[PDB]
C-alpha cells in the first residue's frame, strides 16, 4: 500500500503510528499511514455513531432539568455553565469599555508567550496554497481548546490534551477535509462536527455546553489575530508538554501557529467570526443526529439501528419520566 | 536522539559494560503486552480514597476529586502525598496528589479531595446510566404502533 | 479473607462525619501513556535472549545485562525494561552499579512483580516451521504409511 | 445454569470466580461454576493443543543438541539437568546406606513443618469414600513440585506457584477426571504432566519432563512421610501468594490433612511401582499435539495438523542439516 501523508499542508508520516505505540489514545484511525482524505472521512463517521451513547446523552440531560441539588453538585453542568475562561473574560472586558468595539483588540504578549514563539515554532517561511482547510482547522482547534478551558474550570489537567484532541477531528481523525465526496457549508460542518464530538467523547455531554463552547469561539475571532495567537500558543504547550501527545504539535500544531503568525489574515478572521457566528445560528437541535443500535439480532448479531436527533431522545426520555412519576409503580 | 520510548528517554544515563557491544521491531501498547495476572500489587505501597461510584467516571477523564465524591479515606494522608484512588469494588481509578490531610477530610464540606496525577482506568466504564427504557427501542416500538408523525419522527405531545 | 488485593485492612479506612465482582486489571486497564507509572524506578535494559525468562519469574544474570543506570545500589526497587522500551518487571537489584561495570558472572537482579506476559519474546526457530513442513511432505508423498515423519 | 462443584471431595464452589477477579491467572476455565467434570476434560484438551508452540519446542531441543556454549550458558537446560532437588538427596543418601532398602526411609519433621501441621491445617476428620482421584492428585502435584524444584535449582521464586498450578491439571482445570467420559489413570497422568511441560513452563524439554517424573518415583518409594514433606512444601508456597492460596482453600489444605491423617503406606508403595511401570512404556512417540500446518485462504481458520514431538525433532533436524550443507 502506498503511504497517505497527513499533518500540515500533508508533509507529515511515520510520526502517528511509533507514537501509538507509545499509548496514543488520542489517535482514532486504525490505519494513520494508509487511509486517505476521504476514508477519514467515512472511518470518523461510523466511529462517531458508534461512539455515542443515548442513555448518557438523555442522562445528562435529565440531571440537568430535573436533578435535585446533590444530583447537581456531583455532576457539576450548573456550575459548568456559569464559568467565563479568562481569554474570553480578557475580550468581555475589553469590548464593555471600547468606545469603537468593530475594531480588533489590543494585545500585548508576555514574556513566556514572547519566549514560546521565539524558542518553540519553526522559524521556517511559508508558501502554503490551500489556506481554506487551515482556517477551518484554526475554528476546529479553537473549540477544542474552548470546551477544554469551561469543563476544567480555567486549570489544565493531565487529560486537557486527550479532551482537547479527541473534539477535533483534524487531530483524532487527521480529518481537514470534513465532508465526505459524493467556504459557508464547511464552516456549517466544522461546528455540527464539533457539537456531535462534544456530546459523544467528553466527561460532560449536554449541546447547551456545546452552543456556549461555539459562542465563545465567536468572541476569539472577534478579537483578531493576536487574541488567536494568545489562544494557539496556550494549545501548542499543552501538547508539547506531554511525552506522548506532542506528535499533534510536530504533525500539525507547530506549523500552523507559525504559519498564523506570519500569514493570517485580520479580514480573513473577521470575515470567519462573522460566517460561523451566522451558521451557528442556523442551528438546533435537529440538525444534531445519530444513527443508534436500538436492538441485535439474536441469530444473527448485526445491530439493528435507528436515526434519532438529540430533540427526539430527550422527548422519548421524558415521556418514560412522566410516566415514572404521574404514576404508581 | 529526539524520538524514544517513554521509559527509553534520557538514554545517555544508561551505562554499558566493558567489552563487545551489541547495538540497541515497534513496541505495542502496555495494555496489549501486559500480564493478566495479580498486578495490582504494584499500588499497595500507596495510601487510599475509595471514591462514590457517582464521581468514578470523573476521575478517569482526569478531573479533580471533590468532597462530594469521597467515600472513605486512610489514616496519615498529608497534603500533596501521591495516593491511589480506588472503587467500592477495588478497582484502581487513578493515582492521585492529595490536596487536602486527613484531618481536612474528616471536617470539610467542600474542595478538592485530590487531583489525578495518572489515570488507570478506561474512560466509561462507570457510564451515566438511564434508569428508564432505552430511547432508540422506544422509537421502533413506536414506529410499529404509528404513533409516529409524517416524517418519521417523535413529535411533542 | 476474600477482600481485593486492594480493599485489605478495611478498617483502616475511615469513613465521612454525618453486589457486582470487579474486572481483571488488563480489563479495565486504558491504552492511554501508563508506562510514566514506572518512570521513578531506575532501570536495566535487559538482551532479547533474556526477556522471557524475566516473564517466568526468573532471576537476571550478567550474561541478561545490557545497560544500567547511574546511582542504583544494593537493593533498590528497580524496573527491567527491553530494548523496545517495554516494561518487563520489577525488580530488586542484587548488585551497585560498580559490581554491575565489574562482575563477569552472577545475580544482576530478582524479579519483585512480573508485569510483562509470559512468551512475548519466545524461543524462535530460524528455519521453516515444522507444521508446515509435515503438510508439503503429505503433498509429496514423502511420508510412511500410518502418515508420520520417519527417521531417514 | 446449576453450579458444577469442584476442589478436594467436590466440596467446593464460588472461590475460584471470585479468584479470577482478583488476577488469578493459574485458572485456565473459561466458566468455572457452570463446567462439569467432563466438560473440564474436553476444555483442558482444546487449550492445551492452543497453548502448545512447536518452533518453541524445537528450538528448546536444537540448543540441547547443537547449541554453542554460549547458547547453552543464557538457556540452562544443561545445569537444569544435573540439579537434584533437596528432597531427592535426601532419599538418595539415605538410599545409598540403607541395609532393606524395600523399607520406608525415615523422617523427623524440623519445627517448622510441625508449627506448619498444627496452624496451617484443617482439624477435621476425613471419611472420603473415593480415594483413588486424590492418589492421582498427589501424582500429579508432586510432578509440579519437582519440576518447579528443578527450574529454579531449589530456590523458590514469585512465580513458583504458577509454575506449579499450571503443570497441574487438577489446579489449573480442577480436573480430577484426566480422561473424558466416551493403570491407565495414572499412564493419563504421566502423559498429561509431560504434555503440560512441553507447553507452559519457561523449559520445554522432554528429557527434564522425564528427569521430574523419576524424581516423583523416588519420594513416593521414600514413603508417607517424604510425600508429607514435599505437601507441606506445596501448601506453604501457595498459602503466601496473596491471590494463588484459592488452591489451597479448595484443594491443597484438605488434600495434606487428609492425607496425613488417611494416607496409606501400601497404597503409596503400589503408586511407585505402577507409576514407575507406565513411565517406563512411554517413548516420544506417545506424546502428540494438533498444530497449525497453515491458515485458509479465504477463511484465515487456520488448518490443523497431528505430530508426536519426535516427529517435530526429525522435521528440524532435516532443515538444519540443509542450512548446514
Amino acid at each position: 500500500i502506498l503511504k497517505t501523508k497527513y499533518g500540515f499542508d500533508n508533509l507529515y508520516d511515520t510520526v502517528i503510528s511509533v507514537s501509538t505505540s507509545n499509548g496514543n489514545d488520542i489517535n482514532e484511525l486504525d490505519d494513520p499511514e494508509h487511509t486517505d482524505a476521504n476514508d477519514r472521512v467515512i472511518e470518523r463517521l461510523r466511529k462517531e455513531n458508534l461512539k455515542f451513547d443515548p442513555e448518557y446523552y438523555v442522562s445528562e440531560y435529565m440531571t440537568h432539568k430535573y436533578g435535585n441539588e446533590e444530583d447537581l453538585e456531583i455532576n457539576g453542568i450548573k456550575e459548568l455553565l456559569k464559568f467565563t475562561p479568562s481569554i474570553v473574560k480578557q475580550y468581555l472586558q475589553w469590548y464593555k469599555d471600547s468606545t469603537n468595539p468593530n475594531l480588533v483588540m489590543p494585545i500585548e504578549f508576555t514574556d513566556e508567550e514572547q519566549k514560546q514563539m521565539q524558542d518553540n515554532l519553526p522559524k521556517k517561511s511559508y508558501l502554503v496554497e490551500d489556506i481554506k482547510p487551515l482556517y477551518v482547522t484554526i475554528l476546529s482547534v479553537l473549540f477544542s481548546y474552548v470546551f477544554e478551558q469551561i469543563e476544567n474550570e480555567g486549570t489544565h489537567t493531565t487529560e486537557s490534551a486527550w479532551t482537547m484532541g479527541k473534539l477535533c477531528p483534524q487531530i483524532s481523525f487527521l480529518d481537514q477535509q470534513l465532508k465526505q465526496v459524493n467556504d459557508s457549508s464547511l464552516i456549517k460542518i466544522a461546528i455540527i462536527t464539533g457539537i456531535r464530538r462534544a456530546l459523544s467523547y467528553p466527561l460532560h455531554r449536554n449541546y447547551d455546553l456545546a452552543m456556549k463552547a461555539w459562542t465563545f469561539v465567536y468572541y476569539i475571532l472577534r478579537g483578531g489575530k493576536r487574541l488567536v495567537i494568545r489562544a494557539l500558543l496556550d494549545i501548542h504547550e499543552t501538547f508539547r508538554f506531554h511525552d506522548v501527545y506532542y506528535v499533534y504539535d510536530k504533525v500539525l500544531l507547530d506549523d500552523l501557529t507559525a504559519w498564523f503568525i506570519s500569514q493570517g489574515s485580520e479580514n480573513v478572521i473577521r470575515s470567519l467570526a462573522l460566517e460561523m457566528r451566522k451558521e451557528q445560528e442556523s442551528l438546533s437541535k435537529q440538525d444534531i443526529e445519530f444513527e443508534c443500535i436500538a436492538s441485535f439480532n439474536e441469530q444473527t448479531g448485526e445491530p439493528e439501528w435507528e436515526t434519532l436527533n438529540i430533540r427526539e431522545m430527550e422527548i422519548l426520555a421524558e415521556s418514560e419520566y412522566r410516566e415514572q412519576q404521574q404514576n404508581p409503580q | 536522539t529526539s524520538e524514544w520510548p517513554l521509559l527509553l528517554k534520557n538514554f545517555d544515563k544508561l551505562l554499558v559494560r566493558s567489552g563487545h557491544y551489541t547495538p540497541i521491531p515497534l513496541k505495542r501498547d502496555l495494555k496489549s503486552y501486559i500480564s493478566s495476572g495479580p498486578l495490582e500489587t504494584l499500588l499497595v505501597g500507596y495510601k487510599r480514597i475509595v471514591v462514590k461510584d457517582s464521581a468514578v467516571n470523573a476521575v478517569c477523564y482526569g478531573a479533580k476529586l471533590m468532597i462530594p465524591g469521597l467515600l472513605r479515606y486512610e489514616e496519615g494522608i498529608e497534603l500533596y502525598d501521591e495516593i491511589v484512588l480506588i472503587t467500592t469494588k477495588g478497582e484502581a481509578i487513578a493515582v492521585a496528589i492529595a490536596q487536602m490531610s486527613t484531618v481536612d477530610l474528616a471536617s470539610c464540606d467542600h474542595g478538592v479531595v485530590a487531583s489525578v496525577k495518572r489515570c488507570i482506568m478506561e474512560r466509561d466504564l462507570y457510564p451515566r446510566r438511564w434508569g428508564l427504557g432505552p430511547v432508540a427501542q422506544k422509537k421502533k416500538q413506536m414506529k410499529a404502533d404509528g404513533k409516529l408523525d409524517k416524517y418519521g419522527r417523535v413529535n411533542e405531545n
